[PDB]
RNA sequence: ACCCUCAGAAGGGAGGCGAAAUAGAGCAUGAAAUCAGUUGGCGAUCGAGCGACAGGGCAUACAAGGUCCCUCGACGAAUGACCGACGCGCGAGCGUCCAGUAAGACUCACGGGAAGCCGAUGUUCUGUCGUACGUUUUGAAAAACGAGCCAGGGAGUGUGUCU
RNA sequence: CGCUCUAAUUGGAUGGAAGUAGGGGUGAAAACUCCUAUGGACCGAUUAGUGACGAAAAUCCUGGCCAUAGUAGCAGCGAUA
RNA sequence: UGUCCCAACGUUGGGCCCGGUGAACUGUACAUUCCAGUGCGGAGUCUGGAGACACCCAGGGGGAAGCGAAGACCCUAUGGA
């Protein structure tokens, strides 16, 4: 009578202790919305980022409060970069044999959004079998 | 054209609209938001006499270098549309009709929504000096009324 | 009428500059001040030139304006204005939460705040707000 | 000669107009235009061996 | 189609067909500029590159993010005390000891708590910084030049030779 | 990083492709990806190629649209009807 | 002899209010400003103060170095006629 999604929902990955320290700093520390000079000033100029240009350029100059200039100085911890917020590193799924290799315990699997109901049903089945969590899994009602 | 905007119960609401008149949209807006949350028959006598001349229909938004007028309560500006006003009456007359069919009673049910929508502008062009014409257009507009039971 | 203050300040014999400075601070601080005496507050120097200075803010403006009080009662005021970021809700906030009174409608009398004496006997070189007042004007009323 | 079969000139300054080259009030033959020539076409020259 | 309405082969209402009429005639999809109505936030005592970063209000169906708050405790870089004891200084205050101790960002563990609750999103308030963009220029917020807004279009290519 | 079409290798789609709207996640970023609605037939990935391949600007081009504004004009003429 | 001293009253058409019709110019953005200062030395927007409740009608045009026109003057171009 209620919505219930299928598969591992609530499985978490192990990581070492390193690992969730730079997971955790990554969450924490964040970075700027890294949006284009003015997008905001101008509807044509959207939002994408471009490296400022003008000679006279105040976000190019670096002055404070015209936004942060991307850097490699910003770039998220090696060890995590790419991570699922869950710890989980994505392996993105189009069939049954996509599922192959997947280690449950440290993959978490994302399945295609073009893949059809009738080819999902049979992949979460099979992906919970395999103890692997179901990033985008479907709700049916039980 | 439009379609509704808003849902309608069926078995407490009567319909109506107008297609593509070719009247002021701007007189239409101010008819529209004046008329809201009046019953069908307040609203017809209202533009009635907006139409005589007795009632002045409050100007909010198009109101640049209108003249302000006494009966107008909590604001100044404000005139006499009659086409708008004629065109709206057909509408209520349709309306109230549509009701009545229904087994309503139709003066006694309120205007739930009723808006008006520029669908377009009948284009003309107008003979300038110095061998050059410029747009000379005529507004359509289409207009949507829901009555509902009280 | 009737001004629940935290603080009453006496300003009779007292430096005007460095009562408002005080005054300022504690209104910035949340508390509720009110100014009694002010008619007999007084600022040191010659009179003449202090004299001249009021004088020329009465007569300074034009259409947009420049309204200058003349009663001990707005000096003294406007005085205290000029220590507070008055525009922001913060300083409006401690600005209103501040009155100057000619004489004293309370019961008590007020205190005297530190540093702002000014000993008579050693002194000849100073002005009343009230003879200020006077002297541009005002309807002494007091 | 894709769009290059036209007379379209430009007025110059004077009418507040960008200098391109105009035929019966309507913008020609040069890249920016709608219906203006290819800038750098395809070419049937071209050696593609 | 039929019926009601209407000056009416108009339009409107109801109804019928079809998987779909929001496929109903320049009718596949149906962006932006923008308009009507309406929802959330602000709002008729208050200040202007419209924001970035911090932090508060209020608002939020699900999904695709799941975290977050407080007691205590563990760890603990740089830095680093109060009080008290003693000794100096005209004085503000300083020296020695207590002590590189208490403290000390992050992170974790036990217990307890939140689901508009944490993130995020809309809007608004507070703090800091902030006079667009591009070009011309020694020097541009510029009273130097360009653009009303949006969409789409709009500028190193070919042959030959040489290096 | 992204775009077109070609080739090899290999996948998705009427149990709902592309596109669009709103929303969630990742990447310093170019940009990738998922969810919901709409849509109703096509769409990718890797590798090697290909090129009329990326726009905020040129009094840039074409089209559409807002304010301007219910404003100017619909008076002036020896023919005031 | 209203050109002037020195302006008045009146006439007709407008102007103003109402019904109907219904454009254009112009628009980087923001914008309730004023006094000073500063700045590429001629600022609604920077700085300091002052003033400032919102909206609307009519007016005469002080400012936006207002709109309109890639300066005719002047010089420069191994320009033109
Ligand atoms: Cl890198
Ligand atoms: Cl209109
Ligand atoms: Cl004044
Ligand atoms: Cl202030
Ligand atoms: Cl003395
Ligand atoms: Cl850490
Ligand atoms: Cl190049
Ligand atoms: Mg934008
Ligand atoms: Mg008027
Ligand atoms: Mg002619
Ligand atoms: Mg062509
Ligand atoms: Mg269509
Ligand atoms: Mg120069
Ligand atoms: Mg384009
Ligand atoms: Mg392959
Ligand atoms: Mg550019
Ligand atoms: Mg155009
Ligand atoms: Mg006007
Ligand atoms: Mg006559
Ligand atoms: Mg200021
Ligand atoms: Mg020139
Ligand atoms: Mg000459
Ligand atoms: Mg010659
Ligand atoms: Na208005
Ligand atoms: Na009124
Ligand atoms: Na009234
Ligand atoms: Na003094
Ligand atoms: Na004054
Ligand atoms: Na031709
Ligand atoms: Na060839
Ligand atoms: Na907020
Ligand atoms: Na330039
Ligand atoms: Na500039
Ligand atoms: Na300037
Ligand atoms: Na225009
Ligand atoms: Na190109
Ligand atoms: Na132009
Ligand atoms: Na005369
Ligand atoms: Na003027």
């Amino acid at each position: 009578t209620e919505l219930q999604a299928r598969g591992l929902t609530e499985k978490t990955p192990d990581l070492s202790d390193e690992d969730a320290r730079l997971l955790t700093q990554r969450h924490r520390v964040g970075k700027p919305q890294f949006n284009r000079q003015d997008h905001h000033k101008k509807k044509r100029v959207s939002t994408s980022w471009r490296k400022p240009r003008g000679q006279l350029s105040k976000q190019r100059r670096g002055i404070k409060g015209k936004g942060d200039t991307v850097e490699a100085g910003f770039r998220s911890p090696t060890a995590v970069r790419g991570k699922h917020p869950s710890g989980f590193e994505e392996v993105r799924v189009h069939n049954v044999d996509d599922l192959e290799g997947v280690d449950g315990d440290t993959e978490a699997v994302r399945i295609a959004s073009k893949v059809g109901a009738r080819k999902r049903e049979r992949i979460e089945e099979e992906a919970e079998d395999a103890g692997i969590r179901v990033l985008n899994p479907t709700y049916v009602e039980v | 054209g439009i379609s509704y905007s808003v849902e309608a119960d069926p078995d407490t609401t009567a319909k109506a609209m107008l297609r593509e008149r070719q009247m002021s949209f701007k007189h239409s807006k101010a008819i529209a938001r004046e008329i809201k949350g009046k019953t069908a028959g307040e609203a017809v006598d209202y533009l009635e006499a907006v139409i005589e001349g007795d009632q002045p229909v409050p100007f909010k938004q198009h109101n640049s270098g209108v003249g302000h007028k006494s009966k107008v309560d909590g604001w100044d500006a404000g005139r006499y549309p009659e086409k708008a006003s004629k065109a709206f009456l057909d509408l209520l007359e349709n309306a109230v009709g549509n009701a009545d069919h229904q087994g309503f009673d139709g003066e006694a049910m309120t205007i739930k929504h009723v808006a008006a929508h520029k669908v377009g502008e009948q284009q003309g062009r107008k003979p300038r000096a110095m061998g050059r014409a410029s747009a000379w257009n005529s507004p359509q507009v289409d207009v949507e009324l829901i009555l509902e039971e009280p | 009428a009737e001004f629940d203050a935290d603080v009453i300040v006496d300003a009779r014999d007292c430096i005007m500059g460095r009562v408002a400075s005080q005054v300022a601070e504690q209104a910035l601080d949340g508390e509720t001040v009110a100014v009694v005496n002010a008619e007999r507050a007084v600022i040191t120097g010659r009179e003449e030139q202090i004299v001249e200075k009021y004088e020329k803010r009465v007569d300074i403006g034009n259409d947009n304006g420049y309204f200058y009080p003349k009663r001990p009662d707005g000096i003294f005021k406007r005085t205290i204005r000029g220590m507070l970021p008055h525009k922001k809700q913060r300083g409006r906030e401690a600005f209103e939460s501040v009155r100057v009174y000619l004489g004293n409608p309370y019961d008590e009398d007020g205190e005297v705040l530190d540093g702002t004496s000014l000993d008579r006997l050693s002194n000849i070189k100073f002005v009343t707000l009230g003879e200020i007042s006077e002297t541009l004007g005002a309807n002494k009323t007091w | 000669y894709a769009g290059l079969r036209t007379p379209a000139e430009s007025f110059g300054s004077g009418r507040g107009q960008a200098h391109v080259p105009k035929l019966d009030g309507r913008a020609r033959r040069v890249p920016q235009a709608v219906k203006g020539r290819s800038a750098h076409p395809p070419k049937t020259e071209k050696d593609r061996s």
